[PDB]
């Protein structure tokens, strides 16, 4: 009996003694409109497969990153501009 | 988990057991000393490794002897 | 003239160092009245500096290109006074100390609790033992020959 | 005085007396023979 | 009520406890078995809650220790005022307290 | 001896602390100590704070064995009462742990066997070269 | 016959794993039981790292010093 | 396009390959046969 006066070791009800409560888990039904839910369930199902999502994210993020860096003109980031200045000589002539 | 092996130089003073905070050790009957008892170690799986047993062993070097080994959640002193 | 070093009484950089330090002291001497006590202390320091440089001149010190007395510790007799005549004077005194503190430790080794004489030194016993180490080298020599210098475990 | 000579026999009191005497000795020597870098007396 | 509440001559002034070192405890008032004895002597030197387990003796000890600290602070102040008297330029500083 | 068969006895009066059973009880073993206190009194429990154990039987569930045995030694040395604690896995199977023979482990009860016991001095252990490329170590021959 | 040294005999230690190895000690007592493995109780002048001055030693882990 | 090759490989070794290796080695770290 877990609900007795200061008894917290009901052995068959070991979820209440171990602290297996869902402190905020609501079992209340779906709050969203079912048509919006159906839209998201059909349009996000392609991303559900995890072995096909990890591969997709890898080969899509790397693709977009190696692409947007390649076709980045010399206005976004200055490393692709160049010196844009006469190169100055180093110490001792150049050495 | 750990390996608390004891040796026959034990004199039966019962100080390692009285220092042990996990009941690893327990005195058994024996015939090798004036006190006629020796300190076994059945509950080695409960050993944290604190070596209070061998910081209380009044031998020339040691009789109880903690050899640190595979660390489990009981041996890593974990309340979580 | 060993190790490519001119002597210090002949080194121009040594005299230049002397003159530089003396001018540095005199520039601090101008701010005080000539009869005042800081001025007299500065003048005493000036004579101390002058006779220090003169003594490093006369004692055979060798000065380098930087113009500072270098010590030739190799063994040349001309410079034994730089290292060996002090060095023996160390090994004597040091060997006094160790021959005393060892002997004391042997004299309080046969007590009941000999540790309460380590922290509370028997001044009579220590004063009897202290001058035993005056001529310590013969005692250490003989104890090496008699085997009393090394414990036999 | 009994048990004061035992206190003055103790290692720190005796060490400060010995090193005060020794330091005064070295200090007065350096007053007498200042700025020494050689042993010229042979 | 708040009485005076003192007692006469609780501790005998003598150098007997100056002689035996580490008198103030059980495991130090035996003598040095090792050199850890001296570090434990100085470490537990003012640990009055370890020497005697009553607030009366502890409180007397810390009270007289505060008196010793006050004697030290007064001695240090005497030193500073004296070094300002005989070993100072205090007059010359008063005459020109911007370049002296 | 037969174990003591942990019942649903009451617990001490405690206002709650942040030293309880977080997740080592949900998925792993947690522990429980039972002591018979002759009177109701205050005691410093090992999870931080101060609880008031009741008269007669008390029961306190702790997260690891060291808490239980520390509290037990403080009870046996300060309040002189007889403690005995268990280990309860999250599926059940409460394991009797502390005395294991009814009498405390400092007493040489017969019946308990020699386990973890070498019949040699400590420096007669062979070197690691003797036990190299073998699953055994230098202290298990 | 009483086995081992005597209750005041001086002895030295041949135990490799001891603090007082190759160091002399004073035999306090020898347990006459022929079942105790380490009967020779020795007393040493200087403590070990555990601040202990005595340990029981075996008969073959000991050597009656000739002094 | 040879001054563009650093722009291809410095992200691909420094951002992409570290993500690949960290993910793969985190899976290898937590695997259980
Ligand atoms: C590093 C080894 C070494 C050692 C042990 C010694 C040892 C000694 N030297 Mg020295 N010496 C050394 C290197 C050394 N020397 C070198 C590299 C030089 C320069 C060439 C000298 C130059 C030197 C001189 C000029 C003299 C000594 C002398 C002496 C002896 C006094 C002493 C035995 C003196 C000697 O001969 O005493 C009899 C002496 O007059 N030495
Ligand atoms: C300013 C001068 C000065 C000062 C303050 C010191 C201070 C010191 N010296 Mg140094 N030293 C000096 C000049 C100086 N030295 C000179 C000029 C020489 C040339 C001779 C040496 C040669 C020298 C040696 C060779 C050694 C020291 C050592 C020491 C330390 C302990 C000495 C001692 O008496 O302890 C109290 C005394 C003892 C504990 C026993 C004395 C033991 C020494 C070695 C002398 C014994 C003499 C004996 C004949 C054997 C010689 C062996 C040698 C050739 C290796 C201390 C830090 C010792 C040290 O640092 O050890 C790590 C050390 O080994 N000194
Ligand atoms: C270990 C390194 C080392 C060495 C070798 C030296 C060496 C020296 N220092 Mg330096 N110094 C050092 C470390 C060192 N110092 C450190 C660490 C500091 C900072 C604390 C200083 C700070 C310092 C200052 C500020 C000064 C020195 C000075 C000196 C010189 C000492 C002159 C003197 O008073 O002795 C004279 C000799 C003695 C005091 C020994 C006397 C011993 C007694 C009287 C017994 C001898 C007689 C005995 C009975 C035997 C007789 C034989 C027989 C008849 C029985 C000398 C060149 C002084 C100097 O002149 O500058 C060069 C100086 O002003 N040093
Ligand atoms: C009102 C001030 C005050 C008072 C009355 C005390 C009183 C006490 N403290 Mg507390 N403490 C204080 C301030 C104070 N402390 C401060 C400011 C700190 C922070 C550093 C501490 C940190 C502290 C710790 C961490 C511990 C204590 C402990 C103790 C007790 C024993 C101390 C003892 O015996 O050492 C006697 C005195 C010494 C051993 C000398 C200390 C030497 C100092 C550290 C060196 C510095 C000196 C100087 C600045 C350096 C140059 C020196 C020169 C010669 C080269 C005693 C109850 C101990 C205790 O109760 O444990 C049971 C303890 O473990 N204190
Ligand atoms: C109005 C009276 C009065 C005054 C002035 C003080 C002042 C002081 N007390 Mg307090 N004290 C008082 C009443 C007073 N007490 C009472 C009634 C009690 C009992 C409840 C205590 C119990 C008490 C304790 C337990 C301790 C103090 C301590 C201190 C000193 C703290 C250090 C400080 O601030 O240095 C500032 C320093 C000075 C102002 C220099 C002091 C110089 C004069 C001569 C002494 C002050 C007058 C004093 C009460 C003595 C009266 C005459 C005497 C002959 C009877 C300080 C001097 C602490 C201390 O330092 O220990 C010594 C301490 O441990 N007092
Ligand atoms: C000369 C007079 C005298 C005499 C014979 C005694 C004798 C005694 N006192 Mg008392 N005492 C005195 C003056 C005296 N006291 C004074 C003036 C004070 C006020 C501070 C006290 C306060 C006092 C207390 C609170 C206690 C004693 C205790 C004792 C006993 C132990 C003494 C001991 O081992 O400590 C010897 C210690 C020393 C000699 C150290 C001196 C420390 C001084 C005060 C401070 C110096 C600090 C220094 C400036 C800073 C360090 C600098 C350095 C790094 C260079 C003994 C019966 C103890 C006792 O009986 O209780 C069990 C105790 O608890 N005394
Ligand atoms: C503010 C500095 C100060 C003060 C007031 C004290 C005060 C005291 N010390 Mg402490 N002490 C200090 C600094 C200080 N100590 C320091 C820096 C050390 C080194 C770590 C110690 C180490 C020390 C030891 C080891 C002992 C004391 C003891 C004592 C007591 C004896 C006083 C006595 O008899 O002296 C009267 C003497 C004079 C006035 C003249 C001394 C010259 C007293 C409580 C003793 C104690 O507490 O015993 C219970 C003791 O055994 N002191
Ligand atoms: C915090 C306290 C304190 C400190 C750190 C100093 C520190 C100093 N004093 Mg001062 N002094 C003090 C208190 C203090 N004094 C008090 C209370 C008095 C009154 C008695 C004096 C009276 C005094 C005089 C008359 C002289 C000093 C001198 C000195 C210096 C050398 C002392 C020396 O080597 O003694 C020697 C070592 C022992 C006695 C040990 C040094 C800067 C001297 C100085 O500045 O010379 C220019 C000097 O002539 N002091
Ligand atoms: C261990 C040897 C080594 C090291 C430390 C580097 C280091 C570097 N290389 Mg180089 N590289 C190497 C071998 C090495 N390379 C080899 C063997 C090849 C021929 C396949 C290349 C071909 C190469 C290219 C084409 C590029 C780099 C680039 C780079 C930089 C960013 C990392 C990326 O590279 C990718 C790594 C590889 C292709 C190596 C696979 C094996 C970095 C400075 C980039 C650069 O220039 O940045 C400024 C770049 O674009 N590397
Ligand atoms: C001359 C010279 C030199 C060189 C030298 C050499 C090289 C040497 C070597 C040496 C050696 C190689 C040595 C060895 C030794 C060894 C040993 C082994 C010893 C021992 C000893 C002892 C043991 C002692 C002790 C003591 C004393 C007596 C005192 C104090 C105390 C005591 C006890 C510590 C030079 C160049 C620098 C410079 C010039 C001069
Ligand atoms: S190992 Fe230690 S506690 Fe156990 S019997 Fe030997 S001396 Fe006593």
């Amino acid at each position: 009996k877990y609900g007795d006066k200061s008894v917290y070791f009901d052995l068959e009800d070991l979820g209440n003694t171990t602290g297996q409560w869902d402190v905020y888990g609501s079992d209340a039904p779906s709050p969203y409109n079912p048509l919006q839910s159906k839209f998201f369930e059909t349009f996000a199902a392609p991303f559900t497969k995890r072995g096909l999502l990890l591969k997709f994210l890898i080969l899509g993020g790397g693709s977009l990153l190696t692409y947007v860096s390649a076709n980045s003109t010399g206005d976004v980031l200055p490393i692709k501009r160049g010196p844009q200045e006469p190169p100055k000589l180093g110490p001792r002539g150049k050495l | 988990s750990h390996s608390v092996k004891i040796y026959d130089t034990c004199i039966g003073c019962t100080q390692c057991v009285r220092a042990c905070p996990t009941d690893v050790l327990e005195m058994i009957p024996w015939d090798g000393c004036k006190a006629k008892q020796i300190a076994s170690a059945p509950r080695t799986e409960d050993c944290v490794g604190c070596k209070r047993c061998e910081s209380a062993c009044p031998t020339d070097f040691l009789s109880v002897r903690v050899y640190l080994w595979h660390e489990t959640t009981r041996s890593m002193g974990l309340a979580y | 003239d060993i190790s490519g070093l001119t002597p210090c009484k002949d080194s121009k950089q040594f005299a230049k160092r002397e003159k530089q330090q003396i001018k540095k002291l005199e520039s601090s001497l101008k701010l005080y009245a000539p009869e005042s006590a800081p001025a007299l202390a500065l003048n005493a320091q000036i004579e101390k500096t002058k006779r220090r440089f003169d003594n490093y001149g006369k004692y055979g010190l060798l000065c380098g290109s930087d113009g500072l007395p270098h010590l030739i510790v190799n063994g040349d007799q001309r410079h034994w006074g730089e290292f060996i005549t002090p060095g023996i004077l160390f090994l004597y005194i040091a060997g006094w100390i160790g021959w005393v503190g060892r002997s004391y430790l042997i004299a309080i080794s046969g007590e009941k609790k000999p540790a309460m004489k380590e922290i509370i030194i028997d001044v009579p016993l220590a004063s009897r033992i202290i001058f035993r180490g005056f001529i310590w080298p013969v005692a250490a020599y003989r104890e090496f020959l008699n085997g009393d210098l090394i414990a036999k475990d | 005085m009994r048990d004061l000579k035992t206190y003055l026999s103790v290692a720190p009191v005796l060490s400060t007396l010995w090193f005060g005497s020794l330091a005064g000795l070295l200090i007065e020597i350096n007053r007498l023979f200042p700025d020494a870098l050689t042993f010229p007396f042979f | 009520e708040v009485k005076i509440l003192v007692d006469r001559d609780p501790i005998k002034t003598s150098f007997e406890e100056w002689a035996k070192p580490g008198h103030f405890s059980r495991t130090i008032a035996k003598g040095p078995d090792t050199t850890t004895w001296i570090w434990n002597l100085h470490a537990d030197a003012h640990d009055f809650d370890s020497h005697t387990s009553d607030l009366e003796e502890i409180s007397r000890k810390v009270f007289s220790a505060h008196f010793g600290q006050l004697s030290i602070i007064f001695l240090w102040l005497s030193g500073m005022y004296f070094h300002g008297a005989r070993f100072s330029n205090y007059e010359a500083w008063l005459s020109d307290p911007t370049h002296i | 001896t037969p174990p003591q068969l942990d019942p649903n006895t009451p617990s001490p009066i405690f206002a709650g602390s942040t030293g309880g059973l977080l997740r080592k009880a949900q998925v792993e073993e947690f522990y429980v100590i039972t002591w018979n206190s002759p009177k109701e009194q205050i005691f410093e429990m090992p999870t931080g704070g101060a609880a008031i154990m009741r008269e007669g039987p008390n029961l306190l569930k702790l997260a690891r064995k060291e808490q239980c045995l520390a509290l037990g030694t403080r009870l046996r040395s300060k309040y002189k009462i007889t403690y005995q604690f268990y280990r309860v896995f999250p599926n059940g199977e409460v394991q009797y742990l502390h005395p294991k023979d009814g009498v405390y482990p400092e007493k040489a009860n017969p019946g308990r066997e020699g386990v973890g016991l070498n019949m040699r001095s400590i420096g007669k252990n062979v070197s690691p070269i003797e036990v190299k490329f073998t699953g055994k170590q230098s202290y298990d021959l | 016959p009483p086995i081992g040294p005597k209750r005041g005999s001086k002895v030295k230690i041949l135990r490799r794993e001891s603090y007082w190895f190759k160091n002399v000690g004073s035999v306090v007592a020898v347990d006459q039981d022929p079942k105790t493995r380490y009967p020779v109780v020795v007393r040493f002048a200087k403590v070990n790292y555990a601040n202990i001055s005595t340990n029981n030693y075996a008969l073959d882990e000991v050597e009656e010093v000739a002094a | 396009t040879f001054n563009n090759l650093p722009s291809i490989f410095v992200p691909l070794v420094g951002l992409v390959f570290p993500a690949i290796a960290m993910a793969s080695l985190f899976l290898h770290i937590q695997k259980n046969k």
